[PDB]
């Protein structure tokens, strides 16, 4: 019970406040949260436009 | 610490202080107990060799040469007890030492939290106040006209008195106060 | 989001690859994302819906102040204090707007560096040249006016620049 | 560390190669027909994969394959042993090619020394 | 400005008409109310100043100084009522009258729109200060300290009066707005050099410049606590405000004439910090720290860039608050043991814990600890100096190291170690003293929260 | 990261020894603690092995790669030599701590107050002890490859760190 | 024999190595006795005041008063302009100022010469 | 943390050390015996005895004080006073 | 004060001073928190010589190792597209001088 | 658990601490052996080091000296 009251207060209330602050106030202005763009590899499926990034050419494989 | 120093150190006192310091530094060099016992016995052999010496000029020269040898061969990092002046635990509990005069500035509610302690403290304060005149009179009766020639203090010569200048010695803070 | 202008603050389209798992092991990141959406995102979204409902009942508007142009220090006569005052105030407002334009371009540059990541040296060449041009023009305008800058001092600086450029052009055409 | 350092410093620095100036002989000098190295990964592919600039060498395709493998099998961080070995082997081959370049430079330098000594002796005689 | 000026002139009759035991209460409460009213001046503009009338105007440089003055008056009342318990009612009212008169003169000084009215008020501040020092100081040396303070200031400021009337005859006006809009370059000539010297030397003496600073330790050590608080927090800032204002008409001659003053300021900053390292008196240590910080402000004004002026404003406000707090702490210690020697009272952390906390916070702000406004101002001055030249960083770094050294030396000496055994009258800290320290320190951290309010007009 | 793990554990074991011997910090007065204090003994041994670069503990995955990169780079010759000598001296002073604190006969005062059976101490050291064994492997295998490895090198140069240790 | 120890100002001579410690005169003993008597007299005075049950406050230390007075207020009355004092004052108060003046003047002259010649990298230098 | 000292414990430990001294006969050793007046030791023996006590109790006795402890009871009283032992 | 006796019953134990005794002019810098002049096991001149010699020898050997670097018997590392001309910020309009790496 | 102080004797130990210390020493040694059994390339290397002396002048593109 002690750690249940501790966990809701100390973890739950701050995470609620911070997620509300970030989703609706911080990220309501340009360039406040900038994410590094995800890595794209050959033979990939771009979800935004349903695109297909082609595979690489045949390797000069050894053994 | 507890004892008043004299005007000078005698030759015997110097020799004994050198003996103790040399044994401590030898122990610092000889970490193990058996090796320390062996070399400590050899060191005492040297001291006993020069123990009987009538020529005090020769004795003083021997002491001087021994001091030079010790300074050359001393341990750069001798062992120090933790509570000793060079030690790691030296003066650690000085910030926890508070005086009883600091105690008597308490608020009445604070003092009410300890009713029995402060009754005994009032008894001690009365005992201190009832003896000060006898203490100062005893001090001024026994001093030479020139003044105190040493830092030693006399005891109480009577059956109802207390040793003069005793309050702070008796009521000094405990070694582990808090 | 309609909060800001996408032309002023551009961002490239976000290409997020689709997941292509190759293991039977469950994804702890996916499980924890589901837990986060259940425990945090839903309560905060409900709270914001309540607050936004309360806001829409008390809708009111604020406006952007519009300043009309006034004659500048070049047109002001010497020691004509009123025209000088109006021109100085206008120059101060324009100085503020130019400072904010430089701030916008710098924000573009920083965001592009972070967004491109490990290939920023090549992918942020467009933003670097734009910042270079804007900063060079801003520096040439307001570079060394001092603590007590004024429209008269900036006019003297520009007249000096124009004289130097005219002299250089004459020497080149010689 | 190595014997090449001893040869260059306590010996004939003129015959030993200089790492900061190598190569000093034309790449076709002694090679009748020499083929250029092949690059599999393209500039756009490396740029998309966000390879570090020092990782965009001629082995970058195996690195891209390793990154793709590690992303897909995330919870199992021991499932890309083959891709790791392929990248490591490509790096090994690149390194031995660098070693071959160094050795070619060394023996070309000493051949030049021998040829100039022969010319000097012929001129003297 | 009349809504702030008239309530002070009404503090006067209220002080003289209140009962004998309500003087401190009335003065403190209504000083706090006037401070609250003066807080409305911080709503400044980005283009120009607040031109209230023909006589008074306010700016981003004047407004924080007025707020600091009005806030400092009630704190001085609290410290004064600490040390003036046994005085007669008439003399208590005279002391409060001197404090109120000083505040009124300072308000009109910061808001005066003419250089001549500014001169009259900024010279009028001398009389209440001199009376306070030489009458309610404790030691014998208050008389000599008052003489030094008075004659240094007047020798500095009389050529300023001559220069001001000369400039009025030459240009037709001493209004700050007109001299700003109608300013002309100052040609390199001996006459212009001596005009520049007259103005700048007046304010350099008031600052003080290193070498013209002895009056400062003399007066700040020997003044009563309210005198010390107002001398360091506000009266030193008349020099900075005047130098910032009057350098409008001194260009481009300031580019060539600033070398001796910059050299004096940088080297004397080093020298006064080093002096602080080896001071046997606590009040003298705080006074020399004040000298070092004002040397930094002089450097900022002389290099005269938009980044240096903002740092100068921030450092002036921060130093006012910090030095006033340090003087109050030292005064509490003095009221315990009746001596200013630094090594006499030790172990004050184990005798008075909360005062040890106040000492720690004041000394942490005295050295530039981020993100405090002390550091903000010092860093802006350092950056502007770096753009001026690249060895100013060497001198500035040395000064920062020595500042940290002597601040922590003062803290460790007074608070740490073991208590003096025979000092058995260290009574627990009063609520009044604790509240005084809190009222000093909380506004500083709030100013850290909102820093654009003290960065001056160049922001 | 790896040094954080094992150095924190080493300091905690040192503190346990200090506390059990009445605030004594001198290895000349420690002794017999190998059997006197089992858990702190094993924890300190594991930490000192991890510090010196035992082939598969948390210090191997960083120190060994650092030494390999230093040997295989266009570096200062004196810097390389000093680095290798420092690795040897690291092994040396770790040996000194173990030898003078845990092996041999006791040298502490006769009132034996040794007691390391507190769950708080044991659990804290246990948590920092698991990390000093396995955290290097986990972290090394989960981070992306941010540098090109030194795949090819002479065998003696490969084994330089172990030999000097 | 053993290497000798050379005392410095920052590493003084130990008492056990001082040659005068082993050459003691009968006047040395009485000097020591007189010093101990002075210390005992001072200690008795301090201890009486210290243990006084009725004393409240600070036991004023005349030695401390004299030290603080000699350190500040007694310096100028006992100052005379001598060749040594004048030279040390001129050096320590004038040499640094002109040294720094020369350094900064030369640096700024070089900077302004580069600015005028138009070959100083001033790009992105917006804040001044 | 550590158990407090007692007068009996201090006495036991000092007499234990003295009985482990070879130059002292354990049969005729008592808590009031004088090291030189009735045990026949000398100054160097007393120095070694004091050093043994220092090692036993883990603290140092300064030379000014140690030169006066000529009795096991005197040593006990000194150590109790220094350690604030009253029982 | 560090050289002063620690086992004596000073009136100010931390400062190691007695009440009424004369105070050294430079007590402010000779406190135990400040400059220490206590004797050392090794003579000050020997300390200076050893320290200066060690640091000067290390500086000289770092310079020597700089002019005699240690490296591996390999050629320069090769990078694909004109030594990654565009990746390192090269101008797309201008044409780089080609860099060609051949097999071996 | 309360551990009584000992005087001049070996301190009282606990079965729990003995078994825990033994288990963790054994865990470390098992881990070292298990990692060496599988990943022995990390210690002994994985690819052979070429000997430059064995490379022919024909494959290194070095012409005969006379030519
Ligand atoms: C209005 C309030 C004041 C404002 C002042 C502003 C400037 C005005 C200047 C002229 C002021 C008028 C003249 C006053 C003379 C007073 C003399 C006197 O006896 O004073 C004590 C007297 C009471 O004491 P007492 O019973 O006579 O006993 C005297 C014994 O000596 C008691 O025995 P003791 O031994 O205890 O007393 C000894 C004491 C006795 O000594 C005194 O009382 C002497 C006081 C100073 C002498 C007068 C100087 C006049 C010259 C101008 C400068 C004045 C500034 C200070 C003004 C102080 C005013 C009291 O002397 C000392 O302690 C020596 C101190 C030496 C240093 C300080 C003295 C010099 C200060 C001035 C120099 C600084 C000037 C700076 C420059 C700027 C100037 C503006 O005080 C008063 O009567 C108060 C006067 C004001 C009453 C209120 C009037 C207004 C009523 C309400 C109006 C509401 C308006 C409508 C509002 C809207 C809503 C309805
Ligand atoms: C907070 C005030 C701090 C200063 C006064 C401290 C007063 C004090 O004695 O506290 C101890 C005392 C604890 O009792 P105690 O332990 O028995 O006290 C006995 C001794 O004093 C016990 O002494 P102690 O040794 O335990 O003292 C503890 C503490 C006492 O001293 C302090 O707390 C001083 C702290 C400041 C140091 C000096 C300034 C340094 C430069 C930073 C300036 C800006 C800071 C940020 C902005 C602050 C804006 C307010 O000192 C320290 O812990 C040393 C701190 C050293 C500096 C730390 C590193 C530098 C700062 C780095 C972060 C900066 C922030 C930006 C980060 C950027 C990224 C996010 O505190 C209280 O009792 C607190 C109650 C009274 C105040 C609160 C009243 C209730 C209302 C709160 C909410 C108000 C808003 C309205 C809400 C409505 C709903
Ligand atoms: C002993 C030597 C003293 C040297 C220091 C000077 C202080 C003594 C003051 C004696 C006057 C000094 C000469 C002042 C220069 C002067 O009179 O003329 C300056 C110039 C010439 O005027 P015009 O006649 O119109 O010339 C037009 C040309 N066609 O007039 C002005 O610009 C007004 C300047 C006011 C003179 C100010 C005096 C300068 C002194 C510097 C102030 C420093 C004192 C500060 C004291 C600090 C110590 C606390
Ligand atoms: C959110 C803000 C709202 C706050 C409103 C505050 C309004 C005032 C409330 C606080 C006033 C405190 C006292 C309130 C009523 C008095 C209670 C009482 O009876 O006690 C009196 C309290 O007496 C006092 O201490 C005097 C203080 C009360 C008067 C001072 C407050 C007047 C302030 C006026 C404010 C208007 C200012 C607005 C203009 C701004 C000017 C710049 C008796 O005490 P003593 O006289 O000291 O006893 C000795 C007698 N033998
Ligand atoms: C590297 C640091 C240099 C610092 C700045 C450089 C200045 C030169 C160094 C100091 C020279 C003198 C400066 C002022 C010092 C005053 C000298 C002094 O204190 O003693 C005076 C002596 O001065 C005089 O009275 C006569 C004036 C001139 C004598 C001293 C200056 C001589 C300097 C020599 C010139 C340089 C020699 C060149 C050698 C080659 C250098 C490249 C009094 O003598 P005493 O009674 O014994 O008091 C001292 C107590 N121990
Ligand atoms: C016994 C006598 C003791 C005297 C003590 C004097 C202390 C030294 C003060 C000055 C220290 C720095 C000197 C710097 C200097 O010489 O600056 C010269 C400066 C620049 O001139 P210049 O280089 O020729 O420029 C031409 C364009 N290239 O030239 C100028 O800027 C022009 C002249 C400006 C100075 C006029 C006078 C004011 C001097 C400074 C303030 C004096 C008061 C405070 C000093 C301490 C007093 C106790
Ligand atoms: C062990 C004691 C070693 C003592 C070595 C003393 C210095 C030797 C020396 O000077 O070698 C000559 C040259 C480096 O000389 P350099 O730095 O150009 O200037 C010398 C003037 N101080 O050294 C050389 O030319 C070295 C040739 C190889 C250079 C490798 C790349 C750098
Ligand atoms: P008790 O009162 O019986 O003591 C007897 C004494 C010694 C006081 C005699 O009565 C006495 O005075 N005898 C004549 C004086 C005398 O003893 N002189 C010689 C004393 S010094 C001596 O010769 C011994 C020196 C040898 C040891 C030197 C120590 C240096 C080694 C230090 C090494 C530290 C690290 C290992």
């Amino acid at each position: 019970y002690r750690h249940s009251i501790f966990a809701v207060t100390h973890v739950l209330i701050p995470v609620w406040i911070i997620h509300y602050y970030l989703k609706y106030h911080v990220t309501a202005k340009p360039y406040t949260v900038v994410e590094r763009k995800p890595r794209i590899f050959p033979g990939d499926t771009i979800l935004e436009t349903g695109e297909v990034i082609p595979l690489m050419k045949e390797f000069p494989d050894q053994h | 610490a507890f004892s008043a120093p004299a005007a000078y150190l005698t030759h015997q006192q110097k020799v004994l202080r050198l003996y103790k310091r040399a044994l401590r530094h030898l122990e610092s060099w000889c970490v193990h107990r058996d090796k320390y016992r062996y070399f400590a016995c050899l060191m005492r052999a040297r001291f006993d060799e020069h123990k009987n010496e009538k020529d005090m000029v020769k004795a003083t020269q021997l002491l001087r040469q021994a001091e030079e040898e010790f300074w050359y061969g001393q341990h750069p990092q001798p062992y120090i007890f933790p509570e000793s002046p060079g030690g790691t635990s030296y003066e650690r509990y000085e910030c926890y030492k508070v005086p009883e005069w600091c105690l008597d500035d308490w608020h009445p509610s604070e003092k009410a939290m300890y009713p029995d302690y402060f009754a005994k403290r009032e008894q001690w304060k009365r005992l201190r106040r009832e003896s000060w005149e006898r203490e100062v009179k005893q001090l001024q009766e026994e001093t030479p006209p020139g003044g105190p020639r040493t830092e030693a203090l006399p005891p109480a010569r009577k059956e109802g008195d207390l040793p003069p200048l005793w309050w702070h010695i008796v009521t000094r803070p405990r070694e582990r106060p808090m | 989001p309609d909060s800001w202008d996408k032309d002023v603050y551009p961002e490239p389209p976000r290409r997020t690859p689709a997941p292509a798992p190759q293991t039977s092991l469950p994804n702890p990141v996916t499980y924890l994302t589901k837990i986060f959406d259940l425990l945090v995102d839903r309560p905060v979204t409900l709270a914001r819906e309540f607050i936004e409902q309360q806001h829409a009942k008390n809708r009111y508007y604020y406006y952007h102040r519009e300043f009309r142009r006034v004659p500048d220090i070049t047109e002001c006569e010497e020691k004509d204090i009123l025209c000088m005052f109006e021109a100085e105030m206008q120059w101060r407002r324009d100085y503020k707007v130019d400072q904010e334009i430089v701030n916008i371009i710098q924000e573009r540059l920083k965001a592009c560096q972070q967004r491109e990541g490990e290939s920023y040296r090549q992918n942020c060449a467009k933003e670097l040249e734009q910042f270079t041009q804007v900063s060079k023009a801003f520096q040439d305008r307001y570079s060394d006016l001092g603590a007590h800058y004024s429209a008269r001092k900036c006019l003297a600086k520009q007249k000096q620049r124009m004289l130097a450029e005219r002299k250089a052009a004459k020497e080149a055409a010689a | 560390m190595g014997a090449h350092l001893a040869r260059r410093y306590l010996g004939d620095a003129s015959k030993e190669p200089d790492p900061l100036r190598m190569p000093t002989f034309p790449p076709d000098y002694g090679f009748p027909e020499r083929k250029e190295r092949e690059m599999v990964a393209t500039q756009q592919e490396m740029n998309d994969a966000q390879l570090m600039l020092q990782q965009r060498d001629y082995c970058a395709h195996y690195l891209i394959q390793l990154l793709k493998c590690k992303r897909d099998s995330f919870p199992n961080f021991l499932a890309c042993k083959h891709e790791q070995h392929d990248w490591d082997y490509c790096e090994h081959l690149d390194y031995v090619k660098r070693m071959k370049e160094f050795e070619r430079e060394r023996r070309l330098l000493q051949r030049k020394k021998r040829r100039e000594q022969r010319e000097a002796e012929m001129a003297r005689g | 400005m009349l809504k702030i000026i008239i309530p002070t002139t009404m503090l006067l009759p209220m002080t003289w008409m209140s009962k004998h035991n309500m003087i401190w209460i009335n003065a403190t409460v209504h000083s706090l109310l006037i401070s609250l009213i003066s807080l409305s001046l911080l709503n400044q503009l980005g283009e120009n100043s607040l031109n209230f009338s023909l006589t008074f105007f306010s700016d981003s440089l004047s407004a924080p100084l007025l707020v600091l003055t009005t806030w400092l008056l009630p704190l001085m009342l609290m410290a004064s009522q600490s040390h003036l318990s046994k005085e007669t009612t008439t003399r208590k009212k005279l002391y409060i009258t001197m404090l109120i008169l000083l505040q009124l003169f300072l308000i009109m000084t910061f808001t005066a729109t003419e250089l001549i009215l500014f001169y009259i008020l900024f010279e009028a501040t001398l009389v209440p200060t001199l009376i306070i020092i030489t009458r309610w100081g404790n030691q014998t040396e208050r008389l000599n300290a008052g003489l030094y303070f008075l004659f240094y200031t007047l020798a500095g400021s009389l050529p300023l009066l001559v220069a001001l009337v000369y400039i009025q005859n030459t240009t037709g006006s001493l209004n700050f707005l007109i001299i700003h809009y109608w300013s002309h370059p100052l040609s390199n000539s001996w006459s212009n050099i001596f005009m520049w010297l007259a103005c700048i030397m007046a304010f350099m003496v008031k600052m003080p410049l290193y070498g013209l600073h002895l009056w400062l330790p003399k007066a700040h050590v020997e003044a009563p606590i309210a005198g010390s608080m107002v001398l360091a927090a506000v009266l030193l800032k008349l020099g900075g405000y005047g130098m910032m204002r009057i350098t409008t008409i001194l260009n481009p001659l300031t580019n060539y004439m600033a070398y001796p003053f910059l050299m004096l300021s940088m080297w004397g900053m080093i020298m006064t910090s080093s002096i602080c390292l080896r001071q046997t008196d606590l009040k003298s240590l705080i006074a020399y720290s004040s000298v070092s910080h004002m040397a930094l402000v002089i450097v900022a004004i002389m290099i005269q860039t938009p980044w240096s002026f903002m740092g100068a404003t921030a450092l002036m406000i921060a130093h006012g608050l910090t030095s006033s707090m340090l003087f109050c702490l030292a005064n509490t210690n003095y009221e315990r043991v009746h001596s200013r020697t630094m090594i006499l009272a030790r172990g004050l952390q184990t005798l008075l814990p909360l005062m040890a906390t106040w000492w720690l916070v004041a000394s942490l702000t005295n050295l530039a600890l981020p993100p405090s406004i002390n550091l903000i101002g010092e860093l802006f001055i350092i950056t502007a100096s770096f753009s001026w030249s690249n060895i100013t960083i060497i001198l500035m770094g040395m000064n920062m190291m020595i500042t940290a050294l002597y601040s922590l030396y003062m803290l460790i000496t007074t608070q740490r170690g073991k208590y003096t055994h025979h000092i058995n009258n260290i009574k627990p800290s009063f609520t009044r003293e604790n509240a005084l320290m809190a009222l000093h320190i909380l506004p500083l951290l709030l100013l850290t929260l909102n820093p654009k309010m003290i960065l001056g007009p160049l922001y | 990261c790896m040094h954080a793990f094992f150095k924190a554990m080493l300091f905690m074991c040192s503190g346990s020894i200090i506390h059990s011997l009445n605030d004594e910090q001198d290895i000349r007065k420690m002794g017999g603690l190998y059997k006197a204090m089992p858990f702190t003994t094993t924890a300190l041994i594991i930490g000192s092995l991890a510090l010196t670069g035992m082939p598969y503990l948390t210090g191997f995955y960083s120190k060994d790669l650092i030494i390999e990169a230093v040997n295989m780079s266009y570096t200062n010759a004196w810097a390389l030599l000093m680095t290798l000598i420092a690795t040897s001296l690291t092994a040396a002073y770790s040996t000194r701590i173990i030898f003078f604190a845990f092996l041999g006969k006791p040298r502490f005062p006769p009132l034996v107050l040794i007691n390391e059976n507190n769950p708080l101490l044991i659990n804290s050291i246990k948590r920092l002890l698991i990390g000093s064994i396995f955290a290097g492997f986990i972290i090394s295998n989960n981070i992306p490859p941010m540098t090109v490895p030194n795949t090819t090198m002479p065998l003696y140069m490969k084994m330089t760190a172990l030999i000097v240790t | 024999s053993f290497p000798k120890y050379k005392p410095s100002r920052l590493a003084t001579l130990p008492a056990t190595l001082d040659p005068a410690e082993y050459d003691i005169s009968p006047e040395t003993r009485k000097a020591q006795a007189e010093r101990l008597a002075i210390r005992s007299r001072l200690k008795r005075e301090y201890l009486l005041q210290y243990n006084d049950p009725n004393r409240l406050g600070v036991i004023e230390d005349p030695a401390l008063i004299r030290w603080t007075y000699a350190r500040s207020a007694n310096i100028y009355p006992n100052f005379r302009p001598t060749p040594k004092t004048s030279l040390l004052g001129a050096l320590f108060g004038i040499g640094p100022l002109f040294f720094w003046y020369y350094v900064f003047k030369t640096d700024r002259d070089k900077k302004e010469k580069l600015i005028q010649e138009g070959k100083l990298d001033q790009t992105f230098n917006i804040s001044y | 943390d550590a158990p407090p000292l007692t007068l009996e414990a201090i006495k036991d430990r000092v007499l234990y050390v003295l009985k482990l001294y070879d130059k002292i006969d354990p049969e005729k050793l008592s808590v009031n015996s004088h090291f030189m007046k009735d045990l026949g030791l000398d100054s160097l023996d007393q120095v070694e005895i004091i050093m043994a006590m220092e090692d036993e109790f883990g603290f140092e006795i300064p030379d000014i004080d140690a030169e006066k402890l000529m009795c096991p009871q005197e040593i006990v009283d000194y150590i109790a006073d220094k350690k604030d032992v009253y029982e | 004060q560090q050289e002063r006796d620690p086992w004596y019953d000073w009136d100010h134990p931390d400062l190691r001073l007695n009440w009424g005794e004369p105070i050294h002019w430079d007590l402010d810098m000779y406190i135990r928190n400040r400059v220490d002049t206590s004797p050392t096991p090794v003579s000050w001149n020997t300390m200076c010589k050893h320290l200066f010699g060690f640091v000067a020898f290390m500086l000289f050997m770092f310079w020597v190792g700089e002019i005699y670097p240690s490296y591996q018997p390999v050629g320069p590392k090769q990078y694909p597209y004109n030594d990654l001309y565009l990746e390192r910020g090269g101008d797309p309009t201008k044409e780089p001088e080609p860099v060609v790496h051949y097999e071996i | 658990v309360h551990i009584e102080p000992r005087y001049r004797q070996f301190p009282q130990l606990t079965r729990s601490q003995l078994i825990q210390a033994e288990f963790f020493s054994a865990t470390m040694w098992f881990w070292i052996l298990w990692r060496f059994w599988h990943d022995s390339d990390a210690v002994l290397g994985h690819f052979p080091y070429p000997d430059p002396s064995q490379w022919t002048d024909e494959e290194l593109g070095i012409l005969p000296d006379d030519e």
